[PDB]
RNA sequence: GGAGAGUUUGAUCCUGGCUCAGGACGAACGCUGGCGGCGUGCCUAAUACAUGCAAGUCGAGCGGACAGAUGGGAGCUUGCUCCCUGAUGUUAGCGGCGGACGGGUGAGUAACACGUGGGUAACCUGCCUGUAAGACUGGGAUAACUCCGGGAAACCGGGGCUAAUACCGGAUGGUUGUUUGAACCGCAUGGUUCAAACAUAAAAGGUGGCUUCGGCUACCACUUACAGAUGGACCCGCGGCGCAUUAGCUAGUUGGUGAGGUAACGGCUCACCAAGGCGACGAUGCGUAGCCGACCUGAGAGGGUGAUCGGCCACACUGGGACUGAGACACGGCCCAGACUCCUACGGGAGGCAGCAGUAGGGAAUCUUCCGCAAUGGACGAAAGUCUGACGGAGCAACGCCGC
RNA sequence: GGUACCUAACCAGAAAGCCACGGCUAACUACGUGCCAGCAGCCGCGGUAAUACGUAGGUGGCAAGCGUUGUCCGGAAUUA
RNA sequence: UUAGGAGCCAGCCGCCGAAGGUGGGACAGAUGAUUGGGGUGAAGUCGUAACAAGGUAGCCGUAUCGGAAGGUGCGGCUGG
């Protein structure tokens, strides 16, 4: 309205972006977990550090914030543990 | 944005100011921390009061004054003070 | 370098039906600011119990920290004086 | 000299008696222009209803459609006497 | 297909809710009125916020029923629920705005400010 | 640093009422009114708003357009027409940061909102310094640009072209997490420090000079880490109201365990299990109202008020959600409904003055639709500069104080 | 904003009012008036000599203001 | 290496979820014919109940009757 029209035509397109970062994020931790319910602790190995690579990413770029995401690694790190 | 700068006081066609480390984000005359003496435009001679020492504590931390308040410190030698400080 | 000491207090227990809590009454008393006179209020409080070695009517310490859970703001010290 | 010469906003003299706010405007044209007025404007600018009109000015109108109407703060904003007895 | 004594859910921000008949004006006697028809109707409830209020004989027009409207084309308007819309005596509403959908057998007859005021004239 | 006076009565003293002299107004009205400084100036309607302005900034982030003529050359009418990219100039869009502050209003809110003192081992902090390190190697787009299509418009859709300090991979990294050791200490959670192992986690160039044409250099920006500076969030004692013709009130209520969730502690959310918690020191409820330094008054103790100026919270037509961003649930941002206004070719859209003015309307009643970024301030930028209804001043009314 | 300001030139020339006047409370007479018209914060004033009404003169009050009005405090030791 | 997987989104789905609708209670204010007392006003009518031993000593509490103040019953009180 007062020419800040340019904000949200780069809000809904960094909101598209953005999303992808976090539910890929999503899906890196289920199929981690996934690999809690399927009794498969090298399968966990491999996708510990495939999901923590988008993890370590994501602080990297946005509001993923490390201190949600050291609970993100723990969490997903004790059932390697449990293992 | 922590800008050593002054503070408009005084009546309406004669200004005062004091000089004020604070916050931008607080208004013209807003809030602070601790201030630093007086100045005075309305006398065509001198009268600018500066406690010339505190303010080089505040400096070690950093605090950016503008220049219309920095030239002030250079008229009695605070930023070449802090300067052989900061050869040193 | 010692950090800043907390809150702190001692009083006397009312019930020990919470599961290891209790209430602890303290009994500071003070003027009123018109007429002068001292008189005595009530003032409990949420305090945690790890060993659940409370009694109904103990004298004990409190000590408060981060809150543990809805009001619980307290932990013990010392378990002073018991009951009969 | 007792009366204002004013102008509508085709531009016609619209000769009205001294002293008239833009109330009195209103009623040389037609009675529903006062029963339709909300506010006025003299010369790019809106002027307040607590103005008098002077000898030779536009006045322009802001009338409502047909949705709005007096109050009790109108009875002593009409000058003009024979305006006044509208 | 709005007899006598029907009760009608009322369209507009006029002051009434539900709105109950008298008679169609028709002839001598007419039982039905489909669409376009005139009712002189009552007031059977109001909003409390109202300039037309409860217990008010009223002058109003059907605008959208559960009957027929058989266009030439075929089509068959119907809707699923009997309604009015007040109106000042004449050819033309009372009300500010119509709420819902208005049928397009008004513009028959000369109503054009209701259909001017029509969100979505179908 | 504490004046009293008239009145019950035929007359007196008490008793007890009201009355009066005083002091302030954000005050209004009546009558009059010469001027100058300094200061205030919608309390009712947080009711609705015509019109203009109130937040942009970087060509030294970047592609292209856009002019340009330093010269070069062309066709001739000597009047011109050009084709190359001069200096340099313009910035729709792109991208960076700001828009969360500055500014207003006083509606809800009787509670950790505020005031005061605290605590954090339970937290966060881009833009600030200072230190520690650095800044490797590639990749795929896409706007603008055009070319069509659909739309009354609002605008929207499709096909190619293209950039960057945009975006996305690979390396290396003292973040962090895991695993296993140590050392020391606190206030239980523990905390701090050191080692090893594993796991990933970056970055960017631009400006000007110097160049061996390989590059180098300062400067700006960049990634990461440490502190300090900086504000913010959460918790806690203690404070400032009216009613008992409001005495019973609450089931996520109150507890535990685990789980999720939040920057962070938590019934904050959910499962389970338990039945507690709140209360005559007045809960719950209801009417009422923003709080505070302070203002006025009193001799003081107190009482009243919470306007302007300064602190903080809350709200942005009414209500609810949410994104990007260090920071909001965003005063001049989006999405949704509710009322209302405006436009429409009826299919559709746009709008939010309790920003400065001004108007309507309300009311006893409150002001100028000015000029200026010169000073102070912020915003961005390397700076000049740009942008500023913050502010600077001018204008109105004896509104008040002082001065003539 | 040639605004403040200062310099020189000019004229008594530009310029005062409202309120009170029995007692509280400083200050009074004359006409009008006759429970009527009207004052009033308090006690209360007028059915023919109204210092209390209205007017005039004259005082007094304060001053670019004065009264009335609604507020809040005080006097009110009358929530002590 | 002529494409599959990963991931992503359109889409639909679920919980939550504001406004809307429905329903019986709470309290707040206007209004409601008529009535019930309560004061408040010019020599209205009816009685005399009080205050004197008030012409029957009054007075509180209860009961009861009458135009109405009141009347007496019973107990209590000196302010008989």
């Amino acid at each position: 309205i007062k020419s800040a029209i340019k904000r949200t035509k780069t809000n809904n397109e960094r909101r598209v972006h953005n999303a992808t970062i976090k539910s890929a994020m999503r899906t890196a931790i289920k199929q981690v977990e996934a690999s809690v319910a399927n009794n498969e602790a090298d399968k966990a190995k491999t996708a510990l550090t495939e999901a923590a690579k988008r993890i370590d990413k994501a602080v990297k770029t946005g509001l993923v914030h490390k201190n949600t995401a050291a609970r993100y690694k723990s969490r997903l790190a004790k059932k390697v543990n449990g293992l | 944005a922590v800008k050593i700068r002054l503070k408009r006081m005084g009546a309406k066609k004669s200004p005062f100011y004091r000089i004020v480390v604070a916050d931008s984000r607080s208004p013209r005359d807003g809030r602070f921390i601790e201030t630093v003496g007086t100045y005075n435009p309305v006398a065509k001679p001198a009268e600018v009061k500066i406690d010339e020492e505190l303010a080089l504590k505040w400096l070690q931390t950093g605090a950016k004054p503008s220049d219309t308040v920095r030239n002030l410190f250079s008229s009695q030698g605070i930023m070449e003070k802090f300067h052989n400080a900061k050869q040193g | 370098s010692e950090r800043n000491q907390r809150k702190v207090y001692q009083g006397r227990v009312v019930s020990d039906k919470m599961d290891k809590t209790i209430t602890v009454v303290v009994e500071t008393y003070k003027k009123h600011t018109l007429y002068g006179k001292r008189v005595k209020y009530s003032k409990k409080f949420k305090a945690h119990d790890e060993n659940n070695q409370a009694k109904i009517g103990d004298i004990v310490k409190i000590m408060e920290t981060r809150p543990l859970s809805a009001t619980k703001r307290f932990r013990l010290v010392e378990v002073v004086e018991e009951a009969v | 000299s007792d009366m204002v010469y004013v102008f509508t906003p085709k531009g016609d003299v619209i000769e009205l008696p001294s002293g008239s706010v833009p109330i009195d405007f209103s009623y040389r044209i037609h009675s529903e222009i006062g029963n339709k007025t909300i506010g006025a404007k003299v010369n790019g600018k809106m002027v307040t209803l607590d103005h008098k009109l002077r000898t030779g000015d536009i006045v322009e109108i802001l009338t409502s459609k047909h949705s709005y109407g007096p109050s009790q703060d109108w009875v002593k904003l009409a000058q003009t006497s024979q305006a006044k007895h509208k | 297909m709005i007899q006598q004594e029907t009760r009608l859910k009322v369209a507009d921000n006029s002051g009434a809710r539900e709105v109950l008949t008298i008679k169609v004006l028709g002839g001598s006697g007419r039982k039905t009125a489909n669409i376009g028809d005139v009712i002189v109707c009552t007031v059977k409830q109001a909003t409390p916020g109202g300039v037309v209020k409860k217990g008010e004989v009223v002058k109003a027009v059907i605008v959208r029923t559960k009957s027929g409207a058989r266009r030439s084309d075929g089509s068959y308007i119907s809707f699923d629920e009997n309604a009015c819309v007040i109106i000042r005596d004449d050819k033309s509403p009372r009300g500010t705005r119509i709420f819902g959908p208005v049928a397009r057998e008004l513009r028959e007859n000369n109503f054009m400010k209701i259909v001017s005021l029509a969100p979505e004239v179908i």
